[PDB]
């Protein structure tokens, strides 16, 4: 299967490879026992020309894992601002809740990321939302000593 | 003795079949040695023999 | 000296005898072995940590265990790897010389002082350190045929039964077993446990306290009360033996009066220490034991010994229990030993046949045909003195010493033939003449051959050991030759040839003998009208010289090289690559799929085919495996198109088509060891693994943009994989009264399986291990199904105080010298030398992001000194011809006769399409040692006749060119007949055969044919000049 | 290399005598001269790196690589490797009713190294369709994780 | 505290089964005790280098170390260069009758 | 012998230093030894030339 050779090339950040596959129609939607997707790979692994040419193939933005993650949550996690505000203009939802309860948010207030948690914030993310244990962005922050973090999220 | 039982030397029992078991071949190499460096430093082989 | 020998014909007896009663002492005593040890001592700690990942393993293990490694003598580099079979392996390669023993027992010395500092359940599993540099004699499968047993069952009884005897053998070193014991197997329900308020903890305890050797004392033991009559020990609670009384183990007693035992909650069975690996022959479960030769050993003596020692455990058998032998070395020594003495036997014979027709008598034939017999026991007892054993290597050192032993033989007879054919000389003083003509000759040759031979064996590393073996044999063979030359040889010829007189050359003589003089006796007349013309036109001659070396030059970086002539072994391997999370039933359906391919496309050629699933040279897994294949006998398989090369292509062709997986056969290596290179990418910072990723990615893509200098280059590892993370919530587990040891037990036990304690079984101990029942640990909804008793007494589910999340992290992870490391692999593009395709990967690695070094390990380190070992060894040549003839010049009319055999090899070799190999460059090595020799006599004459008698230089040439005719005849026709069965020979160890068969003959016969016109050119010239 | 074997064969029979805090520090045994050979003093031009900095990447980027080379018998830092340090206060401690008991039973149990196993692992049910490691707690990196230890 | 059944399973039998293929190795004896003491005796070539042989059974013995139980393993294994008989005996006695 | 092993191993560590860091030799007794056998063989030059 091409899917496959995508897959490989998605998360190695060859782009030369995935445009090419593009050509050919290897599919975009193609996945692995994770669940994970092209644009999964490729938004993890932070490579934003490939997450780019993936949706402008028509990839799932909303793609979700057997876990319920999607590429948001994967971009919030990881660093990747560049990533979020590409994945936000082309329908990402913000407020995606995991098998968890985490958002988006959540996996960005956990690790930091204050230039992350300020777009994720101006486009509409919950404020309240509560994780499986009931902690909020606040709570988290609070928590883990982000002092800074504590003022963007009050 | 049974079948499935058999035996072993050990020491000085075993250094003394050894000591045994080689005399004979010692004796040999022995005789040889001699013969040849008779016949050498005379060059013969019938005064060596004698 | 010969003129001592001559007077005391005896007296070369008793030295002849002597000689070959050591060598026959020698030939009885001395080891044998397929191939000498010629790689580094390495030893190789081994650790294991049941069910954890390639992480954890190095930062608890594999991290502590390299920071221990000091104060050790001469490493030259230490390399580790860290699967996620939980399992370790450091192997630490040491300087050449150095005592494999006092190496390793350094290492293990430091391991020990670092033990205290690994995880408990590292150590309760131990720590193995042995010496990886040796190799399997032989691997002995178990197999069943009758479907009765699993191989678990197979493989507890090879270990109870067979492994013990096998080691106790004569001649076996080590054995390895192919599997593991027996070992108790509690498969716990979570279901179950959750239902009487259970954990895995609270059943490892329960374990641990009724399965264990409890500690009493004695009846009246010391210091008793006065008056004591009976002194008896006293016996406690011993740890259990059987499946039953395992499952009888109490674990809760509820208030209703029932009990509940272990039995109730899991099933109790007898398995395997793991089940990681499942190895098969021909679709038949299976086992096996992997035997090394131990130090000194023989070993066809003890081939012989482990299959007697096996018949004789045969009638105890179970019922199928068969056993195979596919992997043997010893019919290689068997078919080397064998063709060895055949080639020396029909060496005699034809020696023989070319003596007769020549000299035709008897008396003389008989000469050679003692005289070479010696100087081969002889050389047996020079090799045992040094040490050597007889082996592949010092075998074919000495058919290729069998021309000079030859040589020295026929000239010696010959000449005193010769001798008295032109004056009416008895034999006695016919032979102090003929001697007096060439003592000084063969003395010098001596030292020549040894000024040449001898830098060989001075070559560093593996590639020096190789060298040292046929550099030793043939300079022990040379000056043992020599030696006969001058004392048994000289007394056989004044004793044993009778008078001839003078100007009877048989040129009036019946039948063919008479005509065939007649013939020959005319045809030296042809010969040296030839010589007599070419030189009166030395400069046309002297172009031709040119062209020959010019074209020597062009024909020599033209030729292929590789270090030693690869082989059909009658076994080759395939490799079984699955994409990252496949299953070992999915595995095993490929290796099916492979093993019915040579079943059945390849039933003529195939006997048998290892599966070994979950196994890899370079990486293990679920994912992985390999297919041992092996073959059917060599006079079962005829053809080029049955042979390895041709079955391998056509097998990976084959399997092509199929997508499940990468999967392609390939011969293996001749010694256990390629080409290519062995780059190391090193992170020299504190980059992480993803980082050193992308600097190794990044230098991979750089790689493919010179498919003219790079071929091949490929990372020697694994490739990172999905995890499943899980995120136990440290608030919620405390305000659930639950403790964080109970839950990483819970899990760790569950999940990884953990193991408790020992136990006997049918007298021996085993390991006891403790894991949930297969459906209960398959898949991340299952983690919810495992309950955790807290303080309160209420079982917690793992969903209430956890969470999870994929991931991506590496199930190999590899180290060098202490740092992280990735290894690299690749070769040299077609035509382009592995020195400038190791100066490119430099270059291009230089240029990689800062904080990632680089090195090289292996082939590619010990990698120089040929030009340098051949100028001191050309030089050394110069100055023993200097002196043998007393000047500053004639030496060069003879150094130059060097190229005329070269350039025949070359052609040889280049038009049978073969390569530049050790065998090749040790056949040269002989013919310019022969070539030369006859080049030394032909000047030794001429110079002579010249001081002597006075003549004059081109009267002197031709007479000395005329004397020498035959005599060169003689040992080179000998010499082309008794290498063509080599020259020719197909299967089994040819291509060794066929790389010192091409490579002689075709230098044999231009270095005469050319020599025989070229050296009376030689002479003359350099004579006229200086 | 005979008298050091000698030595060790010894000293193994009295390590499990020897107290617990002496074992998990290591024992080693040394045959080496008495006197330094050379000093391979480090510095730093720059302003960036303090003593202590210094004499830790030393400790973590030289001094095994020496200690390892063929003919040093012992390597001896002028300076000490960092250590993740936990510097308790008496009064804060006893003001939450803890002592140094608990807190070092809590860094064991929160900076730990667990083997959780595998997800469709050996031996598996027929019809498993994945295969992946399973990873649990793993060792803190960052003062900050020690930091956050409940 | 361990019977000579037990301490031959666990201990003697364990450490034999790797003691082969040694060099030089002529004959190889043993015992266990009630007492749950063992000793395995190897006697090699006359000739043989001592401290090579004692290194090389070391070598050996580290492969069984692990497979032995937590109460050996922490009472340790000696592996030394032994000998049979006596040179001499030491004796001492108290002649003022002081010392019991 | 092992004060050039030292050296050859220090010198593929010096290309990864973090900026500011460097290596200086405050005491060694090997130089001596080296400096001191070369002047006895420039003795032994003179020697033959007086």
């Amino acid at each position: 299967d091409l899917g496959k050779k995508l897959l490989e090339a998605a998360r190695a950040g060859q782009d030369d490879e995935v445009r090419i596959l593009m050509a050919n129609g290897a599919d975009v939607n193609a996945r692995d026992f994770t669940g994970w997707t092209p644009l999964h790979l490729a938004a993890h692994f932070g490579h934003l020309e490939i997450v780019e040419v993936l949706l402008k193939n028509g990839a799932d933005v909303n793609a979700k894992d057997s876990l319920g993650v999607t590429p948001l949550h994967l971009a919030a996690r990881r660093g990747h601002l560049e990533i979020v505000e590409v994945l936000l203009k082309n329908g990402a939802d913000v407020n995606a809740s995991d098998s968890h309860g985490f958002t988006p948010l959540h996996l960005a207030a956990k690790r930091g990321h204050l230039e992350i948690v300020e777009v994720l914030l101006k486009n509409g993310a919950d404020v309240n939302a509560q994780d499986k244990f009931g902690k909020t962005a606040f709570d988290i922050s609070i928590d883990n000593g982000n002092e800074d973090l504590a003022e963007i999220l009050q | 003795l049974p079948t499935g039982v058999g035996y072993d030397w050990t020491g000085m029992s075993y250094q003394e079949r050894l000591s045994g078991n080689q005399a004979p071949s010692l004796y040999a190499i022995s005789l040889i040695v001699v013969f040849l460096c008779l016949a050498a430093l005379y060059e013969s082989w019938s005064i060596p023999f004698s | 000296m010969p003129n001592f020998f001559i007077d005391r014909p005896i007296f070369a007896w008793v030295i002849a005898i002597i000689i070959m009663l050591a060598g026959g002492l020698a030939i009885l005593k001395l080891p044998v072995a397929q191939y000498p040890t010629i790689a580094p001592p390495a030893v190789t700690i081994s650790a294991s940590y049941p069910g954890a990942d390639a992480k954890t393993v190095q930062d608890t293990v594999t991290q502590v265990i390299e920071q221990n490694m000091n104060g050790i003598d001469n490493l030259m580099y230490m390399s580790s790897n860290s699967d996620s079979t939980g399992t370790v392996q450091i192997t630490l390669t040491f300087e050449s010389g150095t005592d494999a023993d006092i190496a390793q027992v350094q290492v293990q010395n430091k391991l020990q002082l670092a033990m205290p500092l690994l995880p408990q359940e590292v150590q309760q599993q131990g720590v193995s350190v042995e010496k990886s540099s040796s190799s399997f004699l032989m691997v002995v499968g178990v197999i069943n045929t009758d479907g009765t047993m699993t191989q678990e069952d197979i493989s507890d009884y090879v270990a109870a039964n067979m492994k013990d005897a096998i080691s106790r053998t004569s001649g076996v070193g080590d054995v390895q077993l192919f599997g593991s014991q027996y070992a108790m197997r509690i498969w716990m329900n979570p279901n179950e446990l959750n239902k009487f308020q259970l954990t895995p903890v609270d059943v490892i305890t329960a374990i641990k306290a009724q399965n264990a050797q409890v500690a009493a004392g004695q009846l009246g033991g010391t210091p008793p009360v006065k008056g004591q009559q009976l002194n008896a020990s006293i016996i406690a609670q011993t740890r259990l033996t059987s499946t039953e009384e395992f499952g009888k183990i109490l674990l809760k007693v509820n208030q209703d009066g029932s009990r509940v035992l272990l039995r109730d909650v899991a099933k109790i069975e007898l398995g395997g220490e793991n089940y990681d690996i499942i190895a098969e022959f021909n679709g038949q479960p299976a086992s096996g034991l992997g035997i090394k030769l131990a130090t000194g050993a023989n070993a066809l003596d003890t081939a012989a010994a482990i299959r007697a020692e096996l018949a004789k455990m045969e009638p105890f058998f179970p019922s199928g229990l068969k056993i195979v032998y596919p992997y043997d070395t010893t019919p290689f020594v068997k078919i080397s030993i064998h063709e060895v003495v055949k080639t020396l036997v029909e060496a005699i014979i034809l020696v023989f046949l070319v003596m007769y027709l020549f000299l035709q008598n008897f008396r003389a034939t008989l000469i050679p045909t003692i005289a070479v017999p010696v100087v081969l026991l002889g050389t047996f007892a020079v090799l045992a003195a040094f040490g050597f054993s007889i082996n592949t290597l010092t075998m074919f050192g000495m058919v290729l010493a069998i021309g000079l032993l030859v040589d020295d033989a026929i000239v010696v007879v010959e000449n005193v033939e010769r001798v008295m054919a032109e004056e009416g000389l008895p034999p006695k003083e016919a032979t102090r003449k003929s001697m007096g003509q060439i003592q000084g000759a063969l003395v010098g040759i001596a030292m020549v051959l040894s000024a040449v031979f001898v830098p060989m064996a001075f070559f560093g590393g593996s590639t020096g050991a190789i060298y040292r073996q046929f550099s030793i044999t043939i300079v022990s063979a040379m000056a043992l030759s020599v030696l006969v030359a001058l004392i048994l040889t000289p007394a056989l010829c004044a004793t044993m040839l009778k008078p001839i007189a003078k100007g009877d050359h048989g040129e009036g003589k019946k039948g063919f003998f008479g005509w065939f003089n007649r013939m020959f006796e005319k045809s030296t007349h042809h010969y040296t009208d030839s010589v007599g013309g070419i030189l009166r036109s030395t400069g046309r001659y002297l172009v031709l010289y040119l062209i020959i070396v010019v074209g020597m030059a062009y024909l020599f970086v033209r030729l292929p090289s590789s270090f030693l002539p690869d082989e059909d072994q009658g076994v080759f391997m395939t490799m079984v690559q699955l994409p990252a999370g496949a299953t070992q039933e999915r595995t095993q359906k490929v290796l099916n799929e492979v093993t019915h391919y040579y079943l059945t496309k390849e039933k003529n050629n195939v006997e048998s085919v290892f599966a070994v699933n979950g196994f890899g040279f370079a990486g293990r897994g679920q994912n992985t495996g390999i297919a041992f294949v092996s073959l059917k006998d060599w006079a079962d398989r005829p053809g080029e198109e049955n042979k390895v090369e041709a079955i391998t292509m056509r097998a990976t062709r084959a399997f092509s088509q199929i997508k499940d997986a990468m999967v392609f056969a390939f011969n293996l290596p001749a010694i256990v060891t390629a080409t290519g290179f062995d780059f190391e990418l090193i992170d020299q910072a504190g980059l992480g693994h993803e980082k050193l990723t992308q600097a190794r990615n990044q230098l991979l893509a750089e790689a493919a943009k010179h498919p003219d200098m790079l071929t091949s280059v490929r990372p020697n590892g694994l490739e990172d994989t999905p995890q499943f993370k899980i995120d136990i919530d440290q608030e919620k587990a405390q305000a659930l009264g639950v403790s964080i040891n109970d839950i990483n037990t819970t899990l760790g036990a569950a999940w990884g399986g953990s193991y408790v304690n020992d136990f006997i079984d049918r007298g021996r101990v085993k390991k006891v291990y403790v894991m949930s029942e297969a459906k209960y640990r398959m898949l991340p909804d299952d983690i919810g199904d495992w309950y955790v008793r807290a303080a309160d007494g209420q079982m917690v589910p793992f969903s209430a105080f956890s969470s999870s999340r994929w991931e991506y992290g590496s199930p190999r992870l590899e180290r060098y010298n202490g740092l992280p490391s990735m290894e690299i692999l690749g070769q040299a593009a077609p035509g382009k030398s592995t020195g400038e395709a190791m100066e490119l990967m430099e270059q291009l690695a230089s240029k990689l992001p800062t904080g990632v070094g680089y090195d090289w390990t292996g082939m590619s380190y010990q990698e120089n000194q040929a030009p340098s070992l051949y100028a001191i060894s050309l030089i050394v040549v110069f100055l023993c011809l200097a002196a043998l003839y007393e000047s500053w010049s004639i030496p060069f009319s003879v150094m130059l006769v060097v190229p005329l055999g070269v350039i025949g090899a070359l052609l040889a070799a280049t038009f049978r399409g073969l390569t530049n190999d050790v065998y090749f460059q040790v056949g040269l090595l002989t013919t310019i040692g022969l070539s030369a020799k006859n080049a030394i006599l032909i000047v030794e004459f001429a110079k002579d006749l010249m001081d002597k008698e006075g003549k004059g230089l081109i009267e002197a040439t031709l007479d000395a060119v005329r004397m020498r005719l035959r005599p060169i005849l003689m040992t080179s026709l000998a010499f082309i007949l008794g290498v063509m069965p080599l020259v020719i020979s197909t299967g089994a160890g040819s291509g060794a055969q066929n790389a010192v068969g091409t490579g002689v003959m075709g230098g044999m016969v231009t270095a005469t044919v050319l020599a025989i016109f070229f050296v009376p050119v030689f002479f003359v010239v350099v004579r006229r000049r200086f």
